[PDB]
Formats: structure tokens, C-alpha cells, sequence
């Protein structure tokens, strides 16, 4: 098993697909043995050598472990660093090269965990798949918005409003100064509130929210959905009625699916937001499963416009560099190798526009100067509480939080420190802002 | 005391019964002309008995009424082509289709 | 958040849907309030009640957790009941259903682990969904086959072979004896290997082996594709050349390409092969995750004729019990409430038909009369090395493999204990067999 | 010291065991009648063996429990057609599908 | 281009004349008023086709001479009961059912009374029929 | 005819089509002979076994009367209650139910007339069908009137 699929000499290819698995073994068994073994069963899947292996050019068409590193602070785990010729998968296939990387290798019994950390997409892989549909700089074109991060708010409770009760949240959020509002990942057509009235209400209301403040609007309507068919005519209708956002469940819907509705979109003009649904079930066990930089990768190029990437400021100091650099994977051009932020392979982009960050989740007035800070102005702030929770309304809370994003950009562009200054800042404000000062009144 | 049924190849109307003689089939052809209808003979090959359009006997009898005669057609048509499928039609003009139609001689 | 999301005295009606959670929280925290917190964050997702929340019915419209139990063995870990009303979900979309349970419980922070073990469809909820689009007795019924299990066999290696060497690996497998041939999960269209080309030569192939034996065979062609239209072509094309059979990847495709596929299927009159890859990374764990038997009814929910279980016989005779139960969950119309089975909820399935189970990895002619003794006549048994590794090549192991199969059929109908007497019935088949007897001379 | 694979024309359920005998036949039909199955008599031409409708023998034997009834009506049935396939089906009207199914007679 | 009407002979004798009247309005080309039979108006229907008769409903063997007497040759006679409750089979139901078809049409050809003689030549068309036979001895 | 399609201990299931037919009978024949001659040819249409009806699970694909019920204020009649298993309809199709319910039963000769009261829909069977495209609610918003 040994001398066949582990080549230590082995230098890759520029073209070589490269793949980092933390391996969690079982004790005794051998290292080199374990990356051979994640190298097989993810390329070949066996070593008995059959009479139809002579056939080919097993020389060629394998995976060959070329590195084996020790995790820092882990003696239980270690790296394998794996190399995949690009031959091996489809040309354009997120859904190939994803099942080809992890169809059987993480039910190995030899180990007791394996992690895939980090995956290498070469630029002539990466020329071949059509990426998001619109990007980072051409959806600020379009939308005519530029110099500040956007705002959105997931309209809240996920269940019970009808479709004109949902617009009449939406239509008030959106008039207070959010430039999107948020369709659920769990609302796609309800009993209680069907798809078709729920895209006609909601354009009704981001018409009538436009035309009241000068400022383009747009809500992620959800297409996800049974069959191929019902996603492809939900998003042709939300086309009809002029929506010029729609939202996407690249995981639970799946990886073909939002691979074909990225390039509908590309095709269409429409810009496409992503939600990461189950990412925990996936992402969460450090010793178990695929990392959320690895979706991330995977999610850009299949395509999309904007993605959740989490609010960073959730995390302590010390622990927010893993979501930096998959920020970084997600809208930057090339990033360079960096293992205190969890990139292990260099990664170029080329010309591949970026997505826009997507922050959601227990966020409101105060954390904003941080996030401001750590995103800067090419990410999406989401407040559902905090516009929602507003003891004056969605619009007094969508106001008090526009307030605070345009102070806290400028204060950026003086030169202050907005993180120490924050609440000296925000308090300025609010002097001019009684919507923004009752806001953090409620959420202090 | 159950027996099998013999599968044989079945030949439309009066298949299902013995082959008919000169009696039964004199008796039919005078039924056709009561009605009628113009008697006819056609014959094909038993690979092509299937076949909607059969080799044409001479032509239609229209206003025929011996009986007799037509069946010494029939006789001489199976005299011409021994190894032919026979049968008798009787064409209803008035509702352009067949009165009655079996074949007299089922092939070999 | 305790008194308002979890009802110990609520009695859950037919028509809800029961989700089991197997919660390992963090250490101090409260049971209940764990359970109410899994409840909530899958049905609302919030404690805080905004104005928006009192338009709607509030007493209705959420998810109650009605009963908490303690784990056997496990102290550290506790069972979470939790009921949904059916208006809480699309109907017929297992996406949704999916989405809504597992979308945001599983980064719950204040847990240490969170698994999905049960979830109950009612019998309305299944009445709306396609299910499997022929079943296993309609299959049957088609492919004029009774009595005994189907034998299968991947063709390998995964890489390399040309349109006509798979092809010509794929004839002498399947004019050997085996009813199917197996597309690998990577192989949908490679550079080495175009999809059309394997589509033509797979078909000449068993149009071949089909004339010479006598016998009705199938190869699953995989038509996983980046795109459901890609998709949609390739099962199109291999309805036009004549495939009986045809391979969807249903969780790295996608539940909801998956749907579509199935429903084409069921349309088109082709049987569906159903592979389970990646299903690891979720169901491994044995703290967080989702289980297979979720998946499994997941599966069959959505569409399918056949689906891989698991070998059973490859893990040892006390941990065999929730194979088992996700094997009847799979198979049965009613499988009643098991806990060592690991069947938490009596689930009835109606007029559904069964899925054919899928037994592959690493079995050969030894372990058949367990495989025919545990899994019964509605059973497909794959066999890729021990097909391939036979010395006198591949139709002399699968003639080897069906020989061994036959015997062991008729052993069972004699009455013989064949796991017993497994050793005698395949020695006195051999006999007769010199292809089966060099085959245990291999395997041996 | 390898051997060559010889091609045969295959029909099925134990066909690829030696033909069985008599003793084999009525365990057979036991297995069937003790899983609830109802017996059935089919056959054929070797040629048309594939054809998914075979000629039906009698009727299915509903609550038969003579194993020695059903041998005699195959081999009553292999008198009625020498030619002809003969196989052996058990219905199982639960699954509506064939619980068992092998041919008795291999044509010739 | 199938219509059922009914089997006729499933009612008494005094009451078939407006079945009788129905099946002349779906057959025939013209229908003259006629009160008994419950033709209210003169009814022309020019070029249109007629539609085949379908009589089904409880009827066998036995009441085929009457059957055909009543329908004529443009009908078609359904036997559901009459075919599958053959103690034989199905194939052997249709084949009785069959040769008494063709006995009861060749009778009706001759000119006999094949509603007084029907049990006469359904009894000589058995004499060359087992089938048939034991489908009359069934449905008696 | 008796014991074969009419139960009455038989307790309908929740899946279960229920119909309610009101029977006039002729007089003298029996109420539960006229309450499964209803339930057999709104079902199957035949008692007469036929070798076909061996090869299908008679207890299951049958329709059964289980309560036979007075019409108040009316002596000549009574109701008949049938269950009808939900398996022997199309999935969300009216027709079909409607046929299967209606199709040869108002043609029996042993009743002087047959009423079909009522008929319950299990929410299985509800949960299938497409229903109204809107709604009273649905059709109020858009409109604007309330």
C-alpha cells in the first residue's frame, strides 16, 4: 500500500489539484500509510491490483501524498497533503471534484477523524467554471451604491405572516433605510404563504420603497425549491416581476442546483444571494469533516453574488483568524499561504470577481463600528434583531442603523480609530439621530 | 378432468367452428345475397393471410344470384392456387364496408 | 424561553412530524431548556417577541419539544422530542422539510454536540411526495427477475479506462452473470472519458451481454452533472439509446436535483440507482451529525429504486441492530417503534413501494451466505474486487459470484441453516463450479 | 492451467446449477407452499422463452398443499408440450410479484 | 366510437322500447318519431357515423341468441363475468364465448328463429366445444 | 353476499374514505344486504370469486359498510355508512373518487333509490389536491376590500 500512492519526491503541478486532510488515526497505525489510504480511497479507492488496472496508465491517474506535517498542539493529528492531476475530474464540476475529494474517504475505519482543511483549485480549473454571476463590482454598478457596506434584515417570525403581512414588514424595513431585506431559509412556499404572492407582495413593496427614497432596493426572494423546474420558473417569474435579487440554499438545495442557477442568473442579469443552511452539520467537529473555507471555495465557484461567512465578531480575539482568511478566500483576487489564518495552499483567482460578505446573527448598533472595521465597505450587514427589535418600528430601527453605518464609514475615512472611538461616535450620532439613540438605548 | 386449451392460428369469423362445406357454404352465400350484398373472392398466401389486402378473384358479382355459380368461382379460384388462403366477402355498398366475410379454404 | 417552546403535556397529533435529538449539551446547562432550544431555533428561531409576532398565531405556528429521555449509557447526552405542525413545511419537499430542521440547530453554541437521530413523516406528508419512482416489485416486474437478489459490480479502476475499455470491462462482467454493472460516483463525464461516449459503448455493451445470455441486464449510468440541465440531457440521452438504469449521487447532486431526477424517472418509466457519497461526513460522528436512517428515509422520500445500506456484515454481530432498522425503514411499508433497532418513531409509509438495498465494499464469495441469510431476495449485492480479482477474469468471477448465489438461494429454501452450513453448500456448489472454486481458492 | 469460460444460453433462477431432479423440484414447491405462494405452470418455446407472457398451464394452484399434485401437473404439462419450456412461478398475492421462479424443463 | 346502452335483455319484454330507441339514435342515420319507443322528434343526422353498441352487465352464454337477435351485428358484447368466472380460465371463457358467437351469427344466416332455437344450437355448437360446454354448465 | 363486504366491527382509520348513502330499498330485502351491496359496487361490483380475485388481498381492496343508522322521520330508509381504504384512488383526483363512489351504484335494481349524504375526506387525501388557486384571505388582499 505504501511505495504505490505516497510519492514523498513528488513536486506538484501547477495545474495539480492539491487537498489538505487532517488525519485523526487510529493509534499505531502509520502516517504514511493513513495519506496513501486518504490519497487511494479518494482517487482509486482500492490497492488490489485487477487484471483492468493494467489497462490504464496507473502511473498517471492516482493520487499521490507528497507531505506529511504535524498539527501544532495536536500530537493525535496530522496533515496530508495530497495531489490530484486535473484529468481526474470533470472540466466545470464542483459537484465532480467534491464527491471525487469526499465520497469515501471520511467512512475510512483506520481513522478516527479526518478533516479536509484546505483544497488548491488551479487557475486552468478555475477558467473553466463560471463563477458568480455578477460579482462584487459590477452588482455595486448596478444597484449604484458605492463607498459604505450594505444593509440587510431577515424579516422575522420565519412563520405566520401572509404574503401582504411579510410585505408590509418588508416594505417598512426597506423605507427605513436597509438597501435589502432577507427571505428565510425556510420560506420558500408555505400554506400558510404562498410563492407567487409572496414575490408580487414583496416587489410591490420594494417598488413603493424606491420610489419613496431615491435609493435602489431589492429583497433575496427565495427560489429554492423541490425540482429544478419549480426553482427555474420561481426565478423566472421573480425576473418578470423586475426582483433584482434572489436567494439561493447552495447546500441543502445542492451543489447542481445552485451550479445551474448561478449561471440562469449570469444569463439573466439576476443577482444571486446564498445562504449556507447545514453548514454546522459539516464545518463544526475540528476532528470530523470539510471546512467552511473549503465551502466557501466551492460556493464561489459555483456561483453566487453575495454569502454568509459569519459576524466575526462573535468569536474571541484569538480565535478570529480561521474567518479572516476564508473572508479573504471569498473576495479577494490571490491569497497567499497563511497558516495562522488556516490557508494552506496558495490560491489564485485570476479574474474571477469577488462575493460580497454576508454578516447575520445577534448583531446590532454596538458591535457595528467593529464590523465596519474588520469587513470594511465590500460586505453586507444583516440586522434582524436589531432592525426588528426597534421599539418604534422596522423603519426607525433600518433609520437608527443607516445612521450609524454613514457615521461610522466616515469616521472611518477621517482617520479615527472607530473601534476605540465607537461609542464616542455613535453618541455624536444619536445627537442628531433620536431613532439611533433610543436604538442603543434598547441595546445597551 | 381439466384439459388444456390448444393454441392454433385463428382465422376471424367462422374460425372458431368445423370447416364448412358446400351446404354451409351455399347457405351463407344465399344469405348474402338476400341481404343484398356482392358477393367477392379473394386469396393470398398463408405467411400473408394477415395482410388487408388480398389477391383479387376476377371481380365483385354484382347482381349475381346463383349460388351455385359462386361457389364454383370459389372452386375454380382454389383450382387456380391450390396452396392459397380463400376467402368470401360480401361487399354492402351502402355502408361502404363488408356484410360478411370468412375464408373457405385455410391454406397449407 | 422555558415555558413558551416546550409543552411536557402536549400530545402530538398523526399529522405532525416528530424529530428525535439526541442533544449533548454543554456541561450546567438545563435539559428542558436545551430541548426548547433546539425546538425553537428549528421552527422560529428566536425567544424575543417583536410586534410582528403577535400578527400571527403564535401558539400554532412553532415547534414544541413534548418529552426528554436519557441515553443508555451515555450521561452526558439526552433525547429531545420535539413535534411540528405539517403547515410548517412545503408539501412534498423534502428540501424544505430538511432546510427547517436542520438549517441553524446544529451551531448551537450552548450544546456540545447535536444529532439528528429520528424523524417521523406522517402518512399525510407522505402522500404528496413522488416517493420511489418504480419500487422494488415494479423493478422486478420489469427486469423478469424473482427469486434470489440482484448481483452487482463496479467497474474499476475509477480512472483511466476509455469509452470502449469500460465498455469491455463491462461486457465480460456482466455476460459472466451479474443482472447490473455499477458507474463509479467520480465517473460523469471525464476529459479521459466523455459521458456520450460511455452512454454508446455502455450500451452496445449490454445490448451484447443481454443477446448472448438471455437474460435482462441494466448498468447504472451516472448522469450526476454539474447542472440539471446537463443532468436532464444525459438521463434523456440514455433513455434514447435504450439504459434501463441510471446512477444519481443524491446528496452531493443535491436533494432537490435528486427530486427532479426522480420524478423524471417515475415520468420516463427508467429505474433510478441511488448512491450515498459524502454520506460521512454526516453520519459518522456519533455526537453531531444526521443519521443514515434520516437519510435513508430522506432518500426514499424523494425518489429511488435503489440505495446503498451497507454491507452489515462488516461490522460485528452486536452493532448490527440500526442497520438493520434503516434496512426496514428503507424496505417495509410499517416498521414499528424499535429502540434497539434505533427506530425511535412507528413510521407508517402507506402504499410507498420499497427500495432495493444496495450491499457493497470489500465483500466477496465468503461472507454470501451471510449476505443472503441477513438481507432476503429484495436485495442488490455488489461485487467490484471480488468480481475484478478473479484470476480468469471478469465473467469467470461474476459466473463464480452467481453460481455462489444460486446455491446458497436454494440452500435457503431447502430449510438449510446456511450461515451455518455455508462452508459445505459452497464446496458441494464448487464441485460443479471451477470458477467458483478457484474463487474461494483466492478469497479464501 | 486456466480455464476458458464456456457460453450457454441461460434462463434465469438456478440455471446455472445442474438441472434439478425430482426431490429438488418438490422441496422447491414445499419452500413455495410453506411461504403462503400459490404454484404456477408456465411454458413456451425455446425461442420465445424471453417473452414475458408464457402460455399458462391450468391455473395457479390457489391453497394447494400436494407437492406430489404439483410435480404431476409439471410433468403432465411437459407431456402436453415435449417441446416446450417449462417453468415453475409462485405468486405472492401480498407483494403481488413472484416469490420463486425456475425453469423444470429446459426446452429442446 | 363505443357507447354502452345497456344489455337489453336485463329488462322484461315490455319495457325494451326506449333501449331500442336510444340504440337506433346512436346507430342509424335517420329516426322517424316514434312515441311507443320514446323517439319524441324526427331526428337527421346526415354523413355522421354511428357509434358501436357495448352491451355489458351480468350476461353470458346464455343470453347470447337473444343478444344477437337484439343487436345485430354492429355491437359489441362485453362478458367480464362471463369470461373470468370460467372454471378453465380466461382464455377459455373467451373461447367459448367466441364459438358461441360465431354459432349463434351462422344460425341467425340460415334464417332460424335463433331466440326460439338457442338452446339447441348453443348445445350443437358445444358438441364440438368442451369449453363451451362446461361454460354452459357453469351459468345455468 | 353478507359476511363478505359489510363489518361492522370494523373501526374506519383516519386515512380512510368515509360516504354516508342514504337507501331507499325495495321492500323486504335486508338493510345490511342493501348497505354492502353499496359498499361491493362502489368498490369491486361483484360477489361471484373469480380465479383473478385469489391473486389480490381481498381483505384490504374492499370497500366495507361498518353502521347501518335509522332515518329520522323516515321508516323506508336508512343510511348506510362505508370506509373506503385510501389506496383505491388516485392520488388528488376528483374524478376518480367521484367515479369510484358514483359509477354503477345508483344503477342497483334492489333499491328504490340511493342519496349520497356526505362523504369524508381524509386530510391525507385533502393534502393532494391542489384546492382553491387562492382563497378567501388570499383573494381579499389582492383586492383590497376587507
Amino acid at each position: 500500500y505504501r511505495q504505490t500512492y505516497w510519492m514523498p519526491e513528488y513536486t506538484p503541478l501547477d495545474s495539480d489539484i492539491l487537498a489538505c486532510f487532517k488525519i485523526t488515526p487510529q493509534p499505531g497505525v502509520d502516517r504514511e500509510e493513513a495519506a496513501a489510504a486518504v490519497a487511494a480511497e479518494s482517487s482509486t479507492g482500492t490497492w488490489t491490483t485487477v487484471w483492468t488496472d493494467l489497462l490504464t496508465d496507473m502511473d498517471y491517474y492516482k493520487g499521490r501524498a507528497y507531505r506529511i506535517e504535524d498539527v501544532p498542539g495536536d500530537d493525535a493529528a496530522f496533515y496530508a497533503f495530497i495531489a490530484y492531476p486535473i484529468d481526474l475530474f470533470e472540466e466545470g464540476s464542483v459537484v465532480n471534484v467534491f464527491t471525487s475529494l469526499v465520497g469515501n474517504v471520511f467512512g475510512f475505519k483506520a481513522v478516527r477523524g479526518l478533516r479536509l482543511e484546505d483544497v488548491r483549485f488551479p487557475l486552468a480549473y478555475v477558467k473553466t467554471c463560471g463563477g458568480p454571476p455578477h460579482g462584487i463590482q459590477v452588482e455595486r454598478d448596478k444597484m449604484n451604491k458605492y463607498g459604505r457596506p450594505l444593509l440587510g434584515c431577515t424579516i422575522k417570525p420565519k412563520l405566520g405572516l401572509s404574503a401582504k403581512n411579510y410585505g408590509r414588514a418588508v416594505y417598512e424595513c426597506l423605507r427605513g433605510g436597509l438597501d435589502f431585506t432577507k427571505d428565510d431559509e425556510n420560506i420558500n412556499s408555505q400554506p400558510f404563504m404562498r410563492w407567487r404572492d409572496r414575490f408580487l407582495f414583496v416587489q410591490d413593496a420594494t417598488e413603493t420603497a424606491e420610489a419613496q427614497t431615491g435609493e435602489r432596493k431589492g429583497h433575496y426572494l427565495n427560489v429554492t425549491a423541490p425540482t429544478p423546474e419549480e426553482m427555474y420558473k420561481r426565478a423566472e417569474f421573480a425576473k418578470e416581476i423586475g426582483a433584482p435579487i434572489i436567494m439561493h440554499d447552495y447546500i441543502t438545495g445542492g451543489f447542481t442546483a445552485n451550479t445551474g442557477l448561478a449561471k440562469w442568473c449570469q444569463d439573466n442579469g439576476v443577482l444571486l444571494h446564498i445562504h449556507r443552511a447545514m453548514h454546522a452539520v459539516i464545518d463544526r467537529n475540528p476532528n470530523h469533516g470539510i471546512h467552511f473555507r473549503v465551502l466557501t471555495k466551492i460556493l464561489r465557484l459555483s456561483g453566487g453574488d453575495h454569502l454568509h461567512t459569519g459576524t466575526v465578531v462573535g468569536k474571541l480575539e484569538g480565535d478570529r483568524a480561521s474567518t479572516l482568511g476564508w473572508i479573504d478566500l471569498l473576495r479577494e483576487s490571490f491569497i497567499p499561504e497563511d497558516r495562522s489564518r488556516g490557508i494552506f495552499f496558495d490560491q489564485d483567482w485570476g479574474s474571477m470577481p469577488g462575493v460580497f460578505a454576508v454578516a447575520s446573527g445577534g448583531i446590532h448598533v454596538w458591535h457595528m463600528p467593529a464590523l465596519v472595521n474588520i469587513f470594511g465597505d465590500d460586505s453586507v450587514l444583516q440586522f434582524g434583531g436589531g432592525t426588528l427589535g426597534h421599539p418604534w418600528g422596522n423603519a426607525a430601527g433600518a433609520a437608527a442603523n443607516r445612521v450609524a453605518l454613514e457615521a461610522c464609514v466616515e469616521a472611518r475615512n477621517q482617520g479615527r480609530d472607530i473601534e476605540k472611538e465607537g461609542k464616542e461616535i455613535l453618541t455624536a450620532a444619536a445627537q442628531h439621530s433620536p431613532e439611533l439613540k433610543i436604538a442603543m438605548e434598547t441595546w445597551k | 378432468e381439466m384439459q388444456d386449451y390448444k393454441q392454433s392460428l385463428k382465422y376471424e369469423t367462422f374460425s372458431y367452428l368445423p370447416p364448412m362445406n358446400a351446404e354451409r357454404i351455399r347457405a351463407q352465400i344465399k344469405y348474402a345475397i338476400a341481404q343484398g350484398w356482392s358477393p367477392g373472392i379473394e386469396h393470398v398466401e398463408v405467411k400473408n393471410s394477415m395482410n388487408q389486402y388480398w389477391y383479387m378473384w376476377k371481380l365483385p358479382f354484382f347482381g349475381e344470384q346463383n349460388v351455385d355459380n359462386v361457389l364454383a368461382e370459389i372452386e375454380a379460384c382454389r383450382s387456380a392456387y391450390p396452396t392459397h388462403q380463400v376467402k368470401l366477402v360480401a361487399y354492402d355498398n351502402y355502408a361502404q364496408s363488408l356484410g360478411l366475410a370468412f375464408v373457405v379454404y385455410r391454406g397449407n
